[PDB]
């Protein structure tokens, strides 16, 4: 909303600044995004009555004749040069904001021509430029300067937030600013009335869509172009003006938030019908488009005997046919409130938003019709000369709005201030608010005009305003939580720590966006995703991710074509989408590993990512473990499942050649786990102050078993005094039988209370040597010191 | 065939000491109470250990520390400012003094806790050491009163034993805070009052030395219409029943087959 | 004091427009860009692990998580909630449509607007020195009243910056919080209690504390920029 200051300077006169006003405004809860200066207006344009506009023969050319002091004269090609008014000449010499060049006498077919007559855009006072500025042929002495008549003007552009339709109007801004101590102007609806008959009658038949309606008359209308005063605060509040009846309804509106329309008498027919299209019901807006109007659009129509035609779409914009052009007489005011909703969903549906239809939606004043009437109706008997009828056409009765109770007790509890009682009610009745009662508790009636005061809370709000947020003093609130609140964290923290000791090992976090591409389930092999957007970013962006290692992978690729890294170990937590909304962890580890820079000799790949995922669970304490198993996505020869305390939690593998080709990637290896992962808590077991006992041994075993399954065989054979169980020896060729690998064991053995007799040891090695032979294993060796 | 269940390269993976865990858990907790962790020097001066803290020469409340001295030429203790601090050398006894370092080279209010090693001559056994930790608190402000005290205390106890948890003070002597007392908590799953530590509200006389100190090296005094209160507890104490740790003389005994079992604690 | 509770990304329009006084057709509505959600057999659950029925949606602001806290624990408390939220818009170097966002919440009996102005004075302490003041003016959300947008005073960057939003709980929030208590058979807690809320977006910090020029950086995952804050602890 653009606020013009000497406009606004019209009801608060007091004002101090823009830059004052600027500051004012800001603290009332309207934050101004520019403050612009716009009327720059040079001496060279001066005020020039037209005498008589001749055509020039052959051309499209005008030679106006123009009384600027001196008689000069002007070819223009302006569709609306005509003698009988006031245009803005722009005598030679002058450099103009507008076309940015100078100005200078020409000869243009024949006539010279002394300067140029101005468009709103050359003038630089508006972006119009089809046709003349149009002034009142008296508006000033022929000759005497523009600047003088059309001084600039300081422009805020404010942000008025939906809670404050009322701000859509300079009268509701100036109404706050009078609650700080400002004085206020109201203006006055000068208006000399007289009594007859309305020529025509009102018909509402949707009173759920226009509940309060109102018409005025007003005939005897000599249609001009208006006085400069309007035309400069019009163009400042971003308006170009029309003549001098549509302006009123445009000042009026900026006024007070109250959009109106006059209808020209002669296109009305018998009265004035709100109500709703009919179906493939036609009507030509202003704009000049032909629309079609949908069964749910309130429309305003005319009558005549037993035709119902569109005059306009309701509150948003008028038919182009109705509308006051120079010979009208007498016209018909609209001035109504309708509901929010419906303007709302035909001004979307046919893509429209002007002045009317934006204020619509926030809401009116529910009262604020009839003033309107007069004040408009008072104008334009001042402007046109128009003679107005005294009776007005009214539907719809609105109840006033309803008393909230206030306590100026609570309003300092919950600010946690201390302004007096008596302080605060005049606050309240310098806003417009009527107080009733005594205390402690009052009954306090909002303005009509506040659509936003309904409860005490609002109230309080508008003592915190007009007192100021400044005042409102610092303090720290203490107590003792309600014990369902107590550990309420534990969760939160337990998955930060994760993060850190991840990051502690050597990991680099990743962050990826949520959404995903529909292809890639295909391109990777998932199955689909399970929600997808209605109204994505786009394509590949249609989806929410199933999985996070996709996302981890195409980082690693886009990473590698803008810089080469040689190597990367990445790792994501985030959310999940399927079935239920779940947390991952994710990492993936690529390029040439771990070792000593100037040698060849190299950790990497899959047994590497598997040494800092065993790190990783050490840390964490817990029991890891990986069986092989197939995946889609995986590698089928370096394919696993994560087995934590127990418990299948996700996988870890190579990533399948296949994909990997068609993503011209290098190898990588990966994995990916649903958090949050098992808690195991501290038994702390006491060591023993006692020598453990080693021994050595190997398993012969057919290629093709597991590790892990002879692992588990000697370790649950080997008693309860096993201590320690490792491999350090992987050997599969001669002379052992071949299809067949060996496994090498070092064990340890240790009695907590006491040290182990060697038949213990011997005894309890056997156990292991006869179960590891009836699994059909060999021993390759045992009982090596 | 690749088998994903072989063991992967050993990279190592670290751990944290049982005394830093429950240090750290126990600062958190005073943290989320608005209290700031300072630490102070191990070797202090017979000043700042035991003279501003209301403790004189030849006093029965001498007794209660077996202060172990030091001797030591060409050894630089400096005070709270930077300055050159003379006195009798010795291992810090408690971690009190800090608490008078603090109050000389800041100004109220304030909330704090100070974790700390200290030292006792003692004969170490299962539940005595020479060597140990502890960690004391104070607020210091105007209008602190001892409701405070003994609602940080329960704000403890719920933090360490859960909302079924209850503290319960007694009366108790330290020449540093009058009233005085001893507090324990309501371990409801050991179904038994545990005795933690002490606390009171700090001693007129404690306040009066931070002042003649400050004044001393030219700071305006600060302490002059404040009231304020300080607990200290032992560390070991909580973690040994916290992580059922036997004997306290394994935390200083380095041996890797009890630091690792405290791998997964964070 | 505040303690960090998380909530889910993907949420319905009960708790994230409708319990927070943001209802259909309506002006406020227009302050969010929603991205809708479609899915079938997709499990949304709410506060007590009940089926919630609604229109899905990506959430918009973190405030829905402050609804689904109240319904399940009782007064008082303060909280503190950090999440990813989404947002339709064109992403530019200062415009992304996925972003992360950290609200507060203090609800007790006696909890006022001053408390409110002490806890966002402690927020500007911490951040940028005791050198430091914060600034309050009156705007609009259709969850709190008063409500009010928070600028702090950057003594090193010599300007005042724009931080976030905050107020007093609204009435009609704290009623749609026991009403549904009610439905899912739990006693009302919020009748006689008030509260303050304040929202914050984190990247605007992080940006100009560690000097980030590009918003689209973030989630741009690349491994030379993501390198660069390994040193910040
Ligand atoms: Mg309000």
């Amino acid at each position: 909303m653009r606020v013009p200051f000497s406009w606004l300077k019209a009801y608060v006169p007091e004002l101090e600044s823009p830059e004052v006003l600027e500051e004012r405004l800001a603290g009332l809860g309207f934050e101004t995004d520019r403050i612009e200066r716009v009327f720059p207006i040079p001496r060279g344009v001066v005020f020039a009555r037209v005498l008589e506009a001749h055509p020039i023969p052959g051309t499209r050319l005008k030679r106006l004749v123009l009384d600027a002091g001196r008689t000069v004269e002007v070819v223009s090609g302006a569709e609306n040069a005509r003698k009988g008014i006031g245009v803005a000449l722009a005598l030679p010499g002058t450099e103009l904001p507008g076309l940015g060049q100078k100005v200078g006498e020409r000869v243009i077919q024949g006539v010279r021509s002394f300067g140029m007559a101005l468009s709103p855009r050359e003038l630089g006072v508006g972006e119009y430029g089809g046709g003349l500025l149009e002034f009142p042929e008296d508006a000033l002495p022929p000759g005497t300067p523009l600047s003088e008549a059309w001084p600039e003007e300081v422009v805020l552009d404010l942000e008025v937030t939906p809670n404050r339709p009322d701000a859509l109007g300079l009268l509701g801004l100036a109404r706050d600013l009078h609650a700080l101590g400002y004085a206020l102007v109201e203006p006055e609806a000068a208006l000399k009335a007289e009594a007859l008959p309305l020529p025509f009658a009102l018909k509402v038949e949707d009173p759920e869509g226009a509940p309060h309606f109102t018409l005025g008359y007003a005939f005897g209308l000599r249609v001009a172009p208006s006085p400069l005063w309007m035309q400069r605060a019009l163009f400042a509040a971003g308006m170009r003006p029309i003549n001098n009846v549509v302006d009123v309804t445009n000042y009026v509106m900026l006024e007070r938030a109250q959009p109106m329309h006059a209808f020209d008498l002669r296109f009305v027919g018998e009265g004035i019908a709100v109500r709703r299209a009919r179906e493939g019901e036609r009507l030509k807006t202003l704009d000049g488009v032909e629309r079609t109007l949908h069964p749910e659009d309130l429309v305003i129509a005319g009558w005549r005997g037993e035709e119902s035609f569109p005059l306009g779409l309701a509150g948003v914009m008028g038919g182009a046919e109705s509308e006051v052009r120079e010979d009208t007489e007498a016209i018909a005011l609209e001035v109504a409130c309708f509901d929010p909703v419906s303007i709302r969903k035909t001004a979307r549906r046919h893509g429209l938003r002007t002045e009317a239809s934006h204020r619509f939606e926030r809401g009116v004043d529910p009262l604020g019709q009839v003033p309107a009437q007069r004040r408009a109706l008072s104008l334009l008997q001042a402007l046109a000369g128009a003679r107005v009828a005294e009776a007005l056409l009214e539907a719809g009765s609105p109840k006033p709005p309803e008393a909230i109770p206030f306590r100026p007790e609570y309003a300092n509890r919950l600010l946690g201030t201390s302004y007096p009682e008596a302080e605060q009610i005049a606050i309240l009745k310098r806003l417009g608010c009527r107080v009733e009662g005594e205390g402690p508790t009052y009954r306090v009636t909002p303005p009509s005009h506040r659509l936003d005061l309904r409860l005490e809370e609002d109230l309080v709000e508008e003592v915190a305003r007009i007192q100021g947020y400044e005042t409102i003093p610092l303090a720290l609130p203490a107590f003792f939580p309600a014990p369902d609140n107590r550990g309420v964290e534990a969760p939160y923290r337990k998955e930060q720590r994760l993060r850190e000791v991840l990051s502690g090992l050597g990991f680099q976090e990743v962050y990826t966006y949520s959404f995903m591409d529909p292809e890639d389930a295909r391109r990777f092999r998932l199955d689909p995703p399970r929600l997808l957007l209605l109204n994505p970013l786009a394509p590949e962006k249609a989806a929410l991710r199933t999985h996070l290692f996709p996302g981890l992978v195409r980082v690693l690729k886009e990473n590698l074509d803008l810089d080469r890294p040689e190597r990367a170990l990445l790792f994501e937590v985030g959310r999940v989408f399927r079935e239920r909304e779940e947390t991952h962890l994710a990492g993936l580890l690529f390029g040439e590993g771990v070792g000593l820079p100037w040698a060849k000799e190299r950790l990497s790949g899959y047994f590497l990512l598997k040494g800092y995922l065993e790190a990783l669970f050490a840390r964490l304490g817990l029991a890891f473990r990986v069986e092989a198993q197939a995946f889609p996505f995986l590698h089928p020869g370096v394919s696993g499942r994560v087995l934590v305390e127990g418990e299948e939690v996700g996988f870890l593998g190579a990533l399948h050649p296949e994909i990997a080709q068609e993503l011209e990637l290098p190898p990588v290896h990966l994995f990916e786990l649903r958090l949050p992962l098992p808690d195991k808590p501290l038994a702390f077991q006491d060591p023993s102050r006692h020598p453990a006992a080693f021994r050595d041994l190997a398993v012969v075993v057919p290629a093709p078993t597991p590790y892990g399954e002879v692992e588990a065989l000697v370790r649950e054979a080997a008693g309860p005094y096993l201590e320690s169980l490792a491999l350090f020896d992987l050997y599969q060729g001669p002379p052992l039988p071949e299809g067949h690998k060996s496994l090498a064991f070092h064990l340890r053995f240790r009695h907590p209370k006491r040290t182990l007799r060697d038949e213990e040891v011997e005894e309890a090695v056997s156990r292991v040597a006869e179960a590891l032979r009836a699994r059909g294993f060999g021993l390759r060796g045992l009982d090596t010191p | 065939r690749v088998d994903v269940s072989l063991p992967g390269a050993s990279l190592f993976s670290g751990g944290l000491h049982p005394i830093t865990l429950m240090e750290r858990e126990l600062v958190e907790i005073f943290r989320a109470l608005g209290y700031q962790a300072v630490e102070g020097p191990e070797v202090e001066s017979e000043f700042f250990n035991f003279d501003a803290l209301n403790i004189p020469e030849h006093h029965p409340a001498r007794d209660m520390w077996d202060t172990f001295w030091l001797t030591g030429e060409g050894f630089r203790l400096e005070g709270p400012l930077g300055e050159e601090v003379e006195g009798r050398l010795l291992l810090r006894t408690h971690t009190s003094p800090m608490q008078v370092r603090y109050m000389v080279a800041h100004t109220p209010p304030f909330r704090i806790v100070v974790p700390g090693r200290v030292f006792r001559f003692e004969q170490t056994d299962a539940t005595h050491e020479a060597v140990f930790h502890q960690l004391e608190g104070l607020v210091v402000g105007e209008g602190i009163a001892m409701a405070h005290l003994k609602g940080a205390i329960y704000e403890l106890a719920q933090a360490l034993f859960g909302p079924d948890s209850k503290v319960r003070f007694q009366p108790v002597y330290f020449p540093f805070v009058e009233p005085g007392a001893q507090f324990a908590v309501w371990w409801p799953e050991g179904g038994k009052w545990l005795e933690l530590g002490g606390a009171g509200m700090v001693h007129p006389k404690v306040f009066q030395a931070v002042d003649a100190y400050r004044e001393r090296l030219g700071l305006p005094p600060a302490y002059r219409g404040v009231t304020g209160f300080a607990f200290g507890l032992g560390v070991e104490r909580l973690a040994m029943l916290r992580y059922g740790i036997p004997d306290i003389r394994y935390f200083f005994g380095g041996r890797l087959k009890f630091l690792e079992q405290f791998k997964g604690v964070l």
